[PDB]
């Protein structure tokens, strides 16, 4: 789950009050070592009927059903991997798959043509593993919250466009703002030198989703 | 419903 680390993580960067710096140093903050991996670069929210389809940075696309499975189609795309409630994986591919599986296959083919063709790519001037999967999702009035797998919680702010890429095992944040710039912090290194009002106010609506995260599993 |  990796979800009580990035709490706490959360909070204590929090506790700090990064934004009442007598100098506020967030540049320093940065840390290159920790660019993530993977993050959500697309979505679409279909979930009032088939689910939530989204795009990986690497190209590859996942749908998140209304039963709580999971179907996510790697970046050469034919090779698939499904993934039931409870977790139990299969491995297949659009070429070869079992005829229970032609309904959720068409709706993925749909949700990957769309993305391909129709929006902007998150982090894309940023450059078959294990590919995480999309665990758990949820939206209020100003956010869409992303639960990945890998232990990564992303964040994207409707109103003013600006992401959270939250990663507890490098215990770093990635922020991207109005302009998409891509900035990759170290969450103790924010405690150490602060940060601008703008983005220690997205840290504390961060630590809330997480705890709801957290109260909300199974 | 989508993003950016």
């Amino acid at each position: 789950c990796h979800l009580s680390d990035l709490l706490q993580q959360l909070t204590s960067v929090n506790a700090s009050k990064p934004s009442e710096r007598g100098l506020v140093r967030q540049e320093e903050a940065e840390d290159p070592a920790c660019i993530p991996i993977f993050w959500v670069s697309k979505w679409v929210d279909y979930s009032d009927k088939y689910g939530l389809g989204y795009q990986l940075c690497d190209n590859s696309v996942g749908v998140l059903f209304n039963d709580s499975t999971r179907l996510i189609l790697y970046n050469d795309g034919d090779s698939l991997q499904y993934i039931e409630r409870d977790g139990t994986e299969s491995y297949l591919t659009v070429s070869s798959h079992p005829n229970s599986l032609m309904k959720k296959i068409t709706l993925l083919n749909y949700f990957r043509n769309y993305m391909s063709e129709h929006l902007l790519k998150a982090g894309a001037n940023i450059t078959l593993a294990r590919l995480p999967y999309l665990r758990t999702w949820f939206r209020t009035r100003s956010a869409i919250i992303l639960h990945l797998s890998n232990g990564t919680v992303q964040i994207n702010f409707f109103q003013d466009h600006t992401k959270l890429i939250l990663c507890p095992l490098m215990a770093a944040v990635t922020y991207i703002n109005e302009k998409r710039d891509f900035q990759t912090y170290r969450l103790s290194l924010l405690e150490e030198y602060g940060c601008c009002k703008e983005l220690a106010s997205r840290l504390r609506y961060a630590r809330t989703m997480v705890d709801k995260l957290l109260s909300s599993r199974s | 419903l989508h993003s950016t």
